[PDB]
């Protein structure tokens, strides 16, 4: 930024870009080292009622796994079905499709 | 969505005003000379380099350097010897045992850190409950033995007294993320 | 990268190893002006991909 | 107090260019090949 | 409406299982079991002998398309007599889908290489063979990858210590790096971070 | 918030060393992208999951 | 003209540093002679600028 | 405060010491053993007993939540004096 | 015993053999084998030093963390040599030059320095001190360090009676100065020994063996005011040791016999060297006194060690030494010298 | 009782496919000392290689003699094919370990260790 | 005291300048610790403006930095290119890693420390150690080989 102006425009022409508007060296734009005290706010179960941990406890709503066919315990026209609908392919870009 | 960043849409045709550029490009090397000039332009701008060791890097106050113990303003050291950041080292770099003190506290005899084991995470300065052990910013602790890397409870405890004068003004300042 | 490298340590306190992302979220919130200081590197960060 | 930590500024950032920005200089090929066949007819000469 | 609980969808779920019954009646010879976790994920679990099989059409099914391996791995669960259970992951572009194969095996037993299948797994399975000593047939150069050269024993097997047998360092009377049988400067303290109270109440097991 | 922030993905055409640089530059602007909509649409509320 | 703002900074930074002695005293040490508001002075010694 | 064994060597705060006899003083041998210069127990020891009037106590330490978790010390023994569990300050109430 | 000083562990790395050893010469040859042994076995070795902390530093991983204390010494300084040995209950004493400086002479260095360590170590109160001088130093030889070794062995015995004294023959290993020398003898133009190399017979003994005897001599509870001779398994006459020194080398082999007095002088000409000489007057007298025949005293059988022969560990010397052409060559392509019962 | 085989129904294959292992090893020993400078002779590096089939001769499993055989030809290999070095080699001798003696005098000597 | 050891100190005074002021790293990483250590060559650091520069091969090399995780296969390797640099070499471990096994110091296929294989002359601690750290270490190694006297003992002898 103490750069002179021949020098300036020397480093503007060779690079084809203008390098004063974005410089790589911080110098003041950046935020102050020291800050104001902040004040983090409080979650949504931060409250003195209806908050009970058994109505908000996602651990232990986890379930053994659902079995659909077993050798042991079960001892053994429809459609035919994919694990999911097919991707839809994706579109072309809009902003720019093309280098 | 999605780009491509090499197929070219349809083609560019033959010309002889892009013939003659397509020539003049092989031919006097024009992207090598515009690669030169922007060379030239980083010639003369300003370096980034910071005059080591009378410049210093800039750091932050959450920055974990050296460990530390610290203490109460009445001057007795905080730990209570209850092994929660033993418990907690996922290094295994801590090793700690007490007994009742003469006046009846529960005082660590024996903090031991290996900092040679350490990995330098800050579990142990976010699982004291009375903030006794730390990470005080200081890096510029390199030995010249492995020995001396291996810290006990008057090492720690003669650095928290050293560098208390920074640590709490770091904790201070970042106490109240956390 | 070493200006990436200062925005880490500002969020965690290492410049490589944070452990900062955790089950459950992250470790500690944003610092301020960190937010901004990520918008002054990013301002200017195509200038050098169009360097390169 | 009032609740305070890091958000953006209620006016919203500034734009963020990232599109490749190549600086598209040069003088056409006609000229540059013009000025290397009167130099070597100068040169010549 | 809870934002600590991570929110379900039953379509994936019936999607799975459907796909899962497909799977089960298409190749009864092989599959012991089909579930769905609760997290929307489809596990098979197969005999040792099916997994060319069973690899082969998930990867060349129109239907399953489970064209990329994710991974091959092994579990060591040294309380059942086949106690290396064999995992692999796979993905289906076509259909952006995520499936599981299980087997088993144990340390006499080897099973069928998917190399033919899968080139991934050709490191995978040398992975597989040098962390837990399951060998596989038909690989083309099975060997170890990521333990020393000369190592003895497994390392990712449950009864083999963390710390190992021997330790190397360098010897000055014969000039050379040489292993010598473990001994720690500071032995490794095991801690019992087990609470005796039960957790989980959908996971209580009925008592012997 | 992947599904909720918006960007390109590059797509290479001869599977080389130069088309994965190029899609590696391509997705570094990308990312450019994506940290801008992120500080655009940062959020207030908490850090931790709400659950001790 | 800037050639000459850039040399009469480069004069004022040759002397400011005390005299000749404190010049290469401060050059020969610290490969650096920029001049610079004093902020501070220990009670070892360290001046910081 | 620091004291020195018949060896010439001074005590830690811990009161550990090695041996006249002792082989691993060669370690200190040319270099130093360091020990922290401020005690604890002597260092409550010339801390003033807090005198209040309630009889139930409250302490963090100070600070607020840069100190300890705060704690309930009862003051009904009038023979001896109520010591902070974490921080070891010591509370006594009025009789007067 | 005291109580930190009983010995715990299975003898590895970081067990504790139980022996606190302060070894004078271990910057040295045998100094960095047997310091390797101490600090294998687990022990508590004092290194004092006298040179750079570099030319030192090459024995800073023969040992576990703090198992290893180096600390500077003088050879003029009581007091730094009573500090070295004060916290200690063996003392090995290596201290030896093959030559003489201005500042320390073939007396000095086998007689003052000796007397000093073994004085310190009688008024510091250690249990065992083991001194190591050489093979045929009993008196009156025809070198001076070998009657400076045996008035040495006289002052030591006199200031500490149970001293036990090692007399090993002319050691060979990886960094000696007799294989490297007689394969150093190959860049001239013939090798020159005295009477055609005959009636000159030796017996070399291997480092590793040295440090393993000096080792049981720190555990042996028996061995206490004894003299040791740790010699080779076999003997060898001098001219057939150099030829099979060469053909090991692959180099060549052209012997020259010239006389003693001339080859004192030429040794005496290279000794005249302000650096480390090739040879010296001393080194050529040493190479051509032959070794006497250990019968009454005991040695590495009698203190627990095998003796390694030449002919099986003379490959990690001689490969050094040889070219490109020979490099990969085995033990059975050179045939090994003719032994001599006498 | 009855299990599944990995290459040999009885143990008489394997004992062959192990005789070949051996003959196999025993030609690539001298290789291995020439090509690596190896301080052993050839007798002691094939005094070595039958040190280790006479340590793993108890056996009379044919998969585990299989397993056995399939691990003997990998080192094989990563000696055929220059992967083992020197150390790597060396490591079969245990030169540098002092080994415990078998005598329950030394054992009590030394430590509790039985 | 006499005049020779004013001029061999001050000779050796010239020697070790001229080995602290041309140190050249031998272009060796591991992990984590070598990105930092190519961080310390970023521009911001500039180890060739103090006068530290990269060279391949262990020939050219002066000191070695040990930045990573020594792993048991790769000990002997690292042995092997710490023996092929020439007389004047030295070591500079980076890293709890190669310091003392760090973070992996329980681990069966981990050397606990990389001095159990070469003579470390010092030891940087961090996990990883800022570039700041490596460059000071970096130039508390430059203080101790100005320590040395290596002509000065020569003389004593
Ligand atoms: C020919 C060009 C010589 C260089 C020159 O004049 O550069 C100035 C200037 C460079 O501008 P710049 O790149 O912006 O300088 C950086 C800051 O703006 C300005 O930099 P700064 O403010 O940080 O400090 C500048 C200051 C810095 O002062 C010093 O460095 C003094 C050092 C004293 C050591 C005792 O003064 C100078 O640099 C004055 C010019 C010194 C040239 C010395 C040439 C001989 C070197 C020795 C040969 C033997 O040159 C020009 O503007 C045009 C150059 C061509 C002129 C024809
Ligand atoms: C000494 C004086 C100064 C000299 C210049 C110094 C400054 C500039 C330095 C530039 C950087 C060079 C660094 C190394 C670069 C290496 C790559 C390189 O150069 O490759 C060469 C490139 C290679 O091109 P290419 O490799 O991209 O081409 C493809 C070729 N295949 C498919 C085979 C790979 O160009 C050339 O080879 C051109 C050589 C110069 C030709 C000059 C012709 C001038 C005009 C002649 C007359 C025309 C009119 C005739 C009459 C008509 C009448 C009608
Ligand atoms: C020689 C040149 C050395 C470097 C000079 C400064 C470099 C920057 C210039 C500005 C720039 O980036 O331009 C980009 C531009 C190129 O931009 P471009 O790559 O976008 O191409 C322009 C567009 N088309 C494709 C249509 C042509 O450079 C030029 O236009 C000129 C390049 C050719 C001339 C230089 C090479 C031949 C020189 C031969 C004689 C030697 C000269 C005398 C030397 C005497 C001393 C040795
Ligand atoms: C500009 C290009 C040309 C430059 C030419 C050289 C310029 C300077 C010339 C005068 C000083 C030269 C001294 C270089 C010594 C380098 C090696 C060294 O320090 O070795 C230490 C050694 C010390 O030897 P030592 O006797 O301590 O033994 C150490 C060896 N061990 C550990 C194996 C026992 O050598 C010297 O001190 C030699 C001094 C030579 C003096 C010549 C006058
Ligand atoms: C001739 C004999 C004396 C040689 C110099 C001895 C004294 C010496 O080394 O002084 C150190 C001095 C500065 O070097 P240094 O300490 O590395 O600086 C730190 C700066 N941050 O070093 C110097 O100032 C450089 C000395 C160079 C001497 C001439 C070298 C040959 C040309
Ligand atoms: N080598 C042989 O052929 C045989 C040797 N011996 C004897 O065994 C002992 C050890 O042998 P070896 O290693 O080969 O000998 P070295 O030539 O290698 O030197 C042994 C040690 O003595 C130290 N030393 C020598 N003079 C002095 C002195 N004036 N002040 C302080 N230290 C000194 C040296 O220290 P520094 O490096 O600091 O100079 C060196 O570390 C010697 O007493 C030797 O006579 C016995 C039989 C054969
Ligand atoms: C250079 C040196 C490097 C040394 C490298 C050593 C390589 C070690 C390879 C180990 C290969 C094996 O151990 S697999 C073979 C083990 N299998 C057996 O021993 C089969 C059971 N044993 C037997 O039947 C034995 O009786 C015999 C001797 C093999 C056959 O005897 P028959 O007669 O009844
Ligand atoms: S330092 Fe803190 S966490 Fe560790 S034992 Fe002491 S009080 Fe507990
Ligand atoms: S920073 Fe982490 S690794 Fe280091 S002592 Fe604390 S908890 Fe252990
Ligand atoms: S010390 Fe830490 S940063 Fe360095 S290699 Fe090890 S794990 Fe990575
Ligand atoms: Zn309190």
């Amino acid at each position: 930024a103490s750069a002179t102006r021949v020098i300036q425009k020397l480093r503007n022409w060779a690079s084809g870009q203008d390098l004063q508007a974005k410089l790589q060296l911080r110098y003041q734009e950046i935020a102050k080292r020291t800050q104001p005290p902040p004040k983090l706010p409080v979650g949504p179960s931060h409250k003195l009622s209806n908050n009970y941990y058994c109505t908000r406890d996602g651990r232990r709503e986890v379930v053994p796994p659902s079995i659909i066919m077993s050798s042991q315990k079960a001892l053994v026209e429809k459609k035919a079905v994919t694990p999911a609908p097919p991707m839809k392919r994706w579109e072309l870009s809009k902003d720019q499709p093309y280098l | 969505t999605y780009k491509y960043v090499n197929k070219k849409e349809q083609e560019s045709e033959v010309d002889m005003k892009s013939a003659t550029d397509n020539a003049a490009r092989i031919l006097m090397w024009t992207e090598l000379i515009r690669g030169l000039g922007m060379t030239l332009s980083y010639l003369f701008r300003e370096p980034a380099t910071i005059n080591y060791p009378f410049e210093k890097g800039p750091l932050s106050p959450r920055f974990r350097g050296e460990h530390a113990l610290r203490r109460y303003p009445s001057g007795e050291e905080r730990c209570i010897a209850c092994k929660l950041c033993e418990a907690i080292c996922p290094a295994q770099a801590i090793t700690i045992e007490a007994e009742p003190r003469a006046d009846g506290s529960r005082r660590t005899t024996r903090y031991d850190i290996d900092m040679t084991k350490c990995i330098y995470c800050g579990f142990c300065q976010e699982a004291c409950p009375v903030d006794a052990i730390v990470e005080g910013p200081n890096f510029e602790f390199s030995t010249e033995t492995h020995e001396e890397l291996l810290y006990n409870k008057e090492k720690l405890l003669n650095n928290g007294d050293k560098w208390e004068a920074e640590i709490a003004a770091n904790i201070q300042a970042d106490y109240l993320y956390r | 990268r070493e200006k990436m490298f200062e925005f880490y340590e500002r969020v965690s306190g290492a410049r490589m190893h944070a452990a900062y992302i955790r089950p459950g979220g992250v470790h500690q919130d944003l610092p301020l002006g960190l937010l901004d200081d990520i918008y002054e590197f990013s301002k200017n960060f195509s200038l050098r991909i169009d360097e390169v | 107090s009032k609740v305070k930590q890091d958000m953006p500024p209620p006016g919203g950032y500034g734009p963020i260019d990232y599109k490749r920005n190549l600086p598209r200089r040069g003088l056409s090929g006609y000229s540059m090949f013009a000025v290397g066949i009167g130099a070597l007819i100068f040169g010549y000469w | 409406k809870r934002p600590t609980v991570r929110p379900r969808s039953d379509v994936t779920h019936k999607q799975l299982s459907a796909f899962g019954e497909y799977v089960a009646e298409i190749l009864p010879k092989y599959v012991q079991q089909v579930q769905v976790s609760c997290l929307d994920e489809l596990e098979i679990c197969i005999h040792p002998d099916g997994v060319i099989p069973t690899l082969t059409f998930l990867r060349d099914h129109t239907n399953a398309q489970f064209k990329s391996l994710a991974d091959l791995t092994a579990v060591d669960v040294p309380t059942r007599q086949n106690r290396f259970e064999i995992v692999y992951n796979l993905l289906s572009l076509r259909f952006n889908s995520r499936i599981r194969v299980k087997t088993y095996a144990d340390e006499l037993t080897p099973i069928d290489s998917i190399v033919s299948v899968h080139i991934a797994a050709n490191w995978y399975e040398r992975e597989v063979w040098d962390m837990f000593g399951v060998f596989f047939f038909n690989h083309p150069d099975l060997r170890r990858i990521l333990t020393d050269y000369g190592f003895e024993g497994h390392p990712f097997r449950k009864d083999f210590p963390l710390t190992g047998y021997v330790e190397l360092r360098y010897d000055d009377e014969v000039k050379r790096v040489v292993a010598e049988p473990v001994e720690l400067a500071q032995e490794f303290r095991k801690f019992d971070l087990n609470s005796p109270w039960e957790a989980f109440p959908a996971y209580r097991q009925p008592p012997e | 918030v992947y599904d909720q922030v918006e960007f390109d993905v590059p797509i290479g055409s001869r599977g080389d060393c130069y088309d994965r640089y190029l899609c590696r530059v391509e997705e570094m602007r990308q990312s450019l992208r994506i940290i801008e909509q992120c500080l655009n649409k940062m959020p207030p509320g908490e850090i931790k999951v709400d659950d001790a | 003209m800037e050639l000459v703002e850039v040399l009469k900074r480069g004069v004022q930074q040759v002397t400011g540093h005390g005299g000749l002695r404190g010049l290469l005293r401060v050059f020969f040490r610290a490969n650096d002679i920029r001049i610079g508001t004093l902020v501070g002075e220990d009670k070892y010694g360290n001046k910081y600028y | 405060g620091v004291q020195v064994s018949p060896s010439g060597e001074k005590i830690t705060h811990t009161g550990q010491v090695y041996d006249e006899k002792d082989y691993r003083r060669v370690r200190f041998v040319d270099r130093q053993k360091e020990v922290n210069e401020n005690f604890a127990i002597d260092l409550i020891a010339q801390q003033p007993v807090n005198e209040v009037e309630h009889r139930i106590i409250a302490c963090d330490g100070g600070g607020g939540a840069l100190g300890h978790p705060k704690v309930y010390i009862n003051l009904d023994k009038e023979t001896k004096t109520g010591t902070c569990g974490y921080c070891g300050l010591q509370f006594k109430q009025h009789h007067h | 015993l005291h109580h930190a000083v009983i010995p715990h562990g299975k003898g590895g790395r970081s067990s504790v053999s139980g022996v606190v050893a302060t070894v004078f010469g271990a910057t040295g040859f045998l100094g960095r084998y047997v310091v390797n042994h101490l600090g294998r076995m687990g022990s508590q070795v004092i290194i004092p030093y006298r040179c750079d902390v570099y030319d030192i530093m090459h024995l800073r991983l023969m040992g576990d963390l703090g198992q290893l204390t180096f600390l500077e010494w003088d050879a003029r300084d009581k007091d730094s040599i009573r500090k070295a040995v004060q916290h200690s209950n063996v003392v090995i004493n290596l201290i030896g030059r093959e030559w003489e400086t201005r500042n320390f002479d073939f007396e000095d260095v086998f007689v003052n320095i000796p007397r000093a360590i073994a004085q310190a170590s009688k008024e510091a109160g250690v249990e065992r001190f083991i001194h190591v001088s050489h093979l045929n130093a009993s008196m009156k030889s025809s070198s001076k360090s070998l009657r400076s070794k045996a008035v040495g062995e006289k002052e030591v015995r006199s200031v500490f009676p149970e001293a036990i004294i090692i007399r090993p023959s002319d050691i060979f290993g990886r960094e000696d100065r007799f294989l490297n020398h007689f394969a150093n003898y190959r860049w001239f133009l013939a090798v020159p020994l005295v009477s055609l190399g005959f009636k000159t017979v030796k017996q070399p003994v291997y480092v590793a063996d040295v440090s393993k005897g000096i080792v049981n001599a720190t555990k042996d509870p028996d061995a206490v005011g004894k003299t040791f001779a740790f010699t080779g398994p076999n003997r060898y006459l001098l001219f057939h040791l150099v030829k099979y020194i060469f053909g090991m080398t692959h180099r060549t082999f052209i012997p020259y016999p010239l006389p003693l007095f001339v080859y004192s002088w030429i040794g005496k000409l290279f000794g005249l060297s302000p650096f480390e000489p090739w040879t010296t007057k001393d080194k050529v007298e040493r190479i051509h006194i032959s070794d006497v025949m250990p019968t009454d005293l005991p040695g590495l059988e009698d203190l627990g060690v095998q003796p390694t022969p030449l002919e099986l560990k003379s490959i990690e010397v001689l490969r050094r030494h040889r070219t490109y052409r020979w490099l990969s060559s085995e033990i059975e392509e050179t045939k090994p010298a003719k032994t001599v019962n006498y | 009782t009855s299990v599944k085989p990995i290459f040999s129904r009885d143990l008489n294959e394997a004992k062959r496919r192990v005789r070949e292992l051996y003959r196999a090893w025993y030609r690539e020993v001298p290789n291995t000392v020439h090509l690596m400078q190896l301080d052993i002779t050839v007798k002691q590096g094939r005094d070595k290689v039958r040190e280790m089939f006479m340590k793993n001769a108890h056996v009379t499993d044919p998969r585990v003699v299989d397993l056995l055989v399939i691990k003997g030809k990998m080192e094989l290999q990563e000696t055929i094919k220059v992967w083992k070095q020197r150390t790597h080699v060396m490591r079969f001798f245990h030169e540098t370990e002092t080994p415990r003696p078998k005598d329950f005098l030394s054992k009590f000597y030394m430590g509790h260790d039985p | 005291r006499s005049r020779a050891e004013y001029v061999v100190t001050k000779l050796d005074d010239l020697i070790n300048w001229a080995r602290r002021s041309s140190l050249w790293p031998m272009t060796f990483g591991l992990a984590c610790c070598a990105v930092e250590m190519m961080h310390m060559a970023a521009p911001r650091y500039d180890m060739d403006r103090f006068g530290v520069v990269f060279r391949a091969s262990p020939r050219q090399a002066d000191v070695m930095i040990v930045a990573g995780t020594l792993t048991n296969k790769m000990a002997p390797a690292l042995r092997k290119v710490y023996d092929q640099m020439p007389e004047p070499r030295y070591v500079v471990s980076m890293g709890s890693c190669a310091n003392g096994g760090g973070y992996y110091h329980y681990s069966y296929s981990v050397v606990r420390g990389c001095d159990r294989i070469v003579p470390v002359d010092i030891y940087v601690p961090g996990c990883p150690p800022t570039a700041e750290a490596l460059l000071y270490g970096i130039l508390q190694l430059q203080r101790k080989i100005k320590r040395e006297q290596k002509l000065k003992i020569w003389y004593r002898r």
